[PDB]
């Protein structure tokens, strides 16, 4: 099983919509990160929760 | 001020414990004994209007009789250390925008300037309020972090929509206008002189004359030349125009108003009647009360100032260097010189009695 | 002639001695914490007027700045007003709150910048030394008028 | 409280939403966008905030919807104006400079003397000794708005910033007057080349032009002046000279002897020294240095006082110092 939920788990995890890296242009104190996307442009953005 | 006498405290003291501002006319007479015994801790005031504040004399259940005793004793001890702990006792106790902050503010004349930066750390919090605006003013006196930041600024806390502050900034802006002048606003007065308020415009009409009171012009540019091409649109305009135009040439349109002077020192005489014109001087805007508030300020005005003396050292011919006016015999007209003649001791800028090297010597 | 040198809480007396006998415990080889620092606490001149051995350089400055922090900081906090004219502060005053020892043996380097006349300069230095052997013994002399107005 | 009051502002929005660029503002409330994705969209601000807070052709806020303008959205990206040094009564002042005194009566005269005319300045020469430091000495001696601004800062190639930059200046130009206009090394958004078209960019002389327009807008009694600063003479536009106008090109060149030694004087007992160093013992032997060097042979004095292990500085080092430096 430790493989088996492992496996198994990965492919969760090999389904994404996908992870934007991102480019952080900067914050405001909306705590939506002001960030241009990589290929994009900017959009300040709500951060994850974690950080 | 000058005269500081316990009479009139003594007049105004049962008035005070008589407390009534439109009849004992006590409120503001406690602003007066606040104009009295400036500078000094005064034993008897300390408890008189703590026997007046505390006690909430007679009338008092306004905030009124509150202030008008908490300014009263927040004027008088500055400069004792010790002496001046009951002056919050009256002031800092009831919540204001006038309280957490003079809890170290009646420090600020009696630390004789700070050590600390505990200046701009908690005023900026509740800054982010008219006189929360002023706290800072009393910054720049002692404290070099607190100095600088305002002169831009003020214009901009005139540029705040409430008349809190943009009633408070062109009546705060004077005594900086011809000290740190906001030059655009001059420019902002006018275009929002009717903008959101015609009081505004009363103000903006009325407050240039007060920056523009015996300063003109230069700094004070953008403000002056509009009261120029202000007239008549109303006959209360056409009367704070005329309070204005008047303001505007107060003093001939030649007087300075500054605080510090050139000695190294500080003068508590003007500071003492700059926030009572502060609760006063309401008759154009909000705390209004009464006319004859404008004339307070005449404790501190000054012209701009150069006495140049010679070795008679009491007016006599002597001149310092170029003028506007000219080298300058006693009593002339001018402020702030470094001239090429000596004084008695460390030359500054200012009133300075002209002595001169013997091989060339003359009364000049 | 360890014993004249007991009693140490001389503003200048004991100085040469605790001179003589430590550059004499200089030459003793000890260049160190020795005889000599112990003098070196005790002199309040040691080399003044005359220049100092490796016997200041070293020992005055171990305890010059032992000598620091024990004037220094305790006027930071007080329940009186700010500043005193008595010469006979040490920063001892009330409660001993500073070393005799590190007092003279600064009360060696007050007069050792007695003599160098850095006045301007050393003010905000003096003022982070915070010494009142310092400024008192700093200038006892010399011109008082411009040296110590642009103090 | 008003957390919730300002929150519920955000409420509305949604998000995360649309950093994203106007194109034309109008009055319908709705506007016209931009996007770096190129959906370019006529759509509405979320109104408590102003359109008038922001331009057309400029981000703001926006939905991912149609991009409808959320509000105002900083576009923090340059500052309140082009790339600029705002300055008023600025530093310099006449006396820090040396002596200049043969072209700061140029910038005297065309900008101070007035102020009781042309309209400004050409400054020409070298910086760090006579331009930089006479751009700011009369406008500190007019104590005005100093706006000092280079060209290869403003050097933009996005079509109508260069205007809408030096405009942006212009707009502190107007409102922070009194307002010294500096203008430094214009090589780029200057070079009128030889066309409209083909390969030849416009935003250099649109961005020169306009500010050429705004520039031609204004002359006065000695109030606002401008000044020019670049060592390309003739790039520049007669009309941008405008003869009458601009009159002075004040074109610095190296402090002569005494003007050296005003140089060298505050800049040789800046950097400490051995009486053995002297001002004509360091005039006479340079050829004619920049006010630089002057400094640049005192400064390195230090540094070869300081490789011989001493902070007050011989004769040589200043010797060697400038010889290096």
């Amino acid at each position: 099983n430790d493989k088996v939920r492992f496996i198994k788990d990965e492919l969760r995890l090999l389904q994404e919509p996908g992870s934007y890296v991102g480019e952080v242009i900067k914050i405001v104190s909306d705590k939506k990160v002001l960030v241009k996307v990589q290929p994009e442009g900017k959009y300040i953005v709500d951060v994850a929760k974690d950080i | 001020a000058g005269s500081k006498n316990d009479e009139v405290l003594g007049l105004l003291l049962p008035i005070a414990a008589s407390t009534d501002l439109p009849i004992e006319t006590a409120a503001m007479a406690s602003l007066a004994l606040a104009h009295v015994f400036v500078g000094t801790c005064n034993g008897d005031i300390t408890t008189s209007i703590m026997d007046n504040f505390l006690e909430r004399t007679a009338i008092e259940l306004k905030t009124d009789w509150v202030r008008f005793l908490a300014l009263a004793l927040g004027i008088l001890y500055m400069g004792q250390g010790e002496q001046v702990d009951d002056v919050l006792e009256t002031i800092s106790a009831i919540e204001h925008p006038m309280t957490s902050a003079i809890e170290v503010l009646v420090g600020s004349c009696a630390y004789t300037g700070t050590g600390d930066v505990l200046l701009i750390q908690d005023l900026l919090h509740r800054l982010t309020l008219a006189y929360a605006v002023l706290g800072i003013a009393l910054i720049a006196l002692g404290e070099d972090i607190g100095k600088e930041m305002s002169l831009r600024h003020f214009g901009h806390l005139m540029h705040y929509g409430n008349e809190h502050i943009r009633r408070m900034v062109p009546l705060a802006m004077g005594i900086v206008s011809v000290s740190d002048p906001q030059m655009k606003v001059f420019d902002t007065l006018t275009r929002f002189s009717h903008d959101a308020d015609l009081e505004v415009s009363m103000n903006s009409i009325f407050a240039m004359g007060l920056c523009g009171a015996g300063t003109n012009n230069a700094r004070l540019a953008q403000l002056l030349r509009q009261l120029a091409s202000y007239y008549s649109r109303e006959q209360d305009a056409l009367f704070i125009t005329r309070l204005a135009q008047g303001l505007l040439h107060l003093g001939k349109g030649t007087m300075t108003m500054d605080v510090f002077n050139d000695a190294h020192v500080l003068n508590k005489v003007t500071l003492a009647s700059i926030l009572t014109t502060a609760v006063g001087l309401v008759s154009p805007s909000f705390m209004l009360k009464h006319h004859q508030l404008f004339y307070m300020l005449n404790a501190g005005i000054r012209p701009k100032f150069i006495l140049a003396l010679n070795d008679e050292g009491e007016p006599i011919k002597v001149n310092v260097r170029v003028g506007q006016p000219v080298l300058l015999n006693h009593g002339e007209r001018a402020e702030l010189e470094t001239d090429e003649y000596i004084s008695y001791t460390s030359h500054i800028e200012g009133v300075v009695i002209l002595k001169k090297n013997p091989d060339y010597r003359e009364e000049e | 002639l360890c014993s004249i040198y007991d009693k140490w809480t001389d503003p200048n007396l004991k100085s040469s001695l605790a001179d003589v006998l430590s550059i004499l415990a200089m030459t003793y080889s000890e260049n160190g914490k020795h005889d000599s620092l112990r003098y070196r606490l005790l002199s309040d001149v040691s080399d003044f007027e005359g220049w100092g051995h490796e016997y200041i350089r070293h020992l005055a400055l171990e305890i010059g700045e032992v000598y620091n922090d024990q004037v220094e900081k305790d006027a930071e906090d007080e329940t009186s007003s700010d500043g005193s004219k008595s010469d006979g502060s040490a920063a001892t005053s009330g409660f001993e709150f500073s070393k005799e020892d590190t007092l003279r043996l600064c009360l060696d380097i007050v007069p050792y910048f007695l003599k160098h006349n850095g006045e301007e300069d050393a003010v905000d230095l003096l003022l982070e030394i915070e010494s009142i052997d310092k400024l008192p013994q700093f200038v006892d002399e010399n011109t008082f008028q411009r040296v110590c107005q642009y103090m | 409280k008003q957390e919730e009051e300002k929150k519920q502002l955000e409420e509305i929005r949604g998000n995360p939403l649309s950093i994203g660029t106007l194109e034309e503002i109008i009055d319908d409330d709705h506007a016209i966008v931009t996007s770096p994705t190129m959906p370019d969209y006529y759509v509405s601000i979320l109104s408590f905030v102003d359109k008038e807070l922001l331009e057309p052709g400029c981000s703001v806020l926006l939905h991912h919807k149609t991009m409808s303008i959320v509000g105002v959205l900083q576009d923090d990206a340059d500052p309140m104006v082009s790339v600029m040094k705002m300055d008023k009564s600025p530093t310099e002042s006449y006396s820090d400079i040396g002596g200049l005194e043969s072209q700061i009566q140029e910038i005297k005269e065309s900008v101070e003397l007035p102020l009781t005319p042309p309209k400004g300045v050409i400054l020409y020469g070298a910086p760090g000794t006579g331009k930089t430091l006479l751009a700011k000495a009369v406008a500190n001696q007019t104590s005005a708005t100093f706006l000092r601004i280079v060209g290869s800062e403003l050097i933009q190639k996005y079509l109508g910033d260069g205007p809408r930059l030096c405009r942006q200046i212009f707009k502190v130009a107007g409102e922070n007057a009194p307002s010294i206009v500096f203008i430094d090394e214009i090589d780029a958004i200057g070079t009128k080349r030889y066309d409209s078209n083909s390969g030849g960019e416009r935003e250099i002389q649109r961005t020169m032009l306009e500010l050429l327009n705004q520039l031609d807008g204004f002359d006065d009694r000695g109030d606002v002046k401008v000044i020019m600063a670049t060592n390309k003479i003739e790039t520049l536009d007669p009309a941008l000279i405008r003869p009458g106008r601009i009159d002075r090109k004040i074109l610095f060149e190296n402090p002569d002897l005494s003007t050296k030694k005003k140089i060298l004087g505050i800049h040789t007992s800046k950097m400490n020294l051995s009486e053995d160093v002297n001002l004509e013992t360091l005039v006479t032997t340079k050829d004619d240095l920049s006010g630089a060097d002057i400094q640049a042979m005192c400064t390195e004095a230090g540094l070869l006082a300081l490789r011989e292990r001493r902070m007050q500085v011989t004769a040589e080092d200043f010797k060697q110092a400038k010889e290096r430096v």
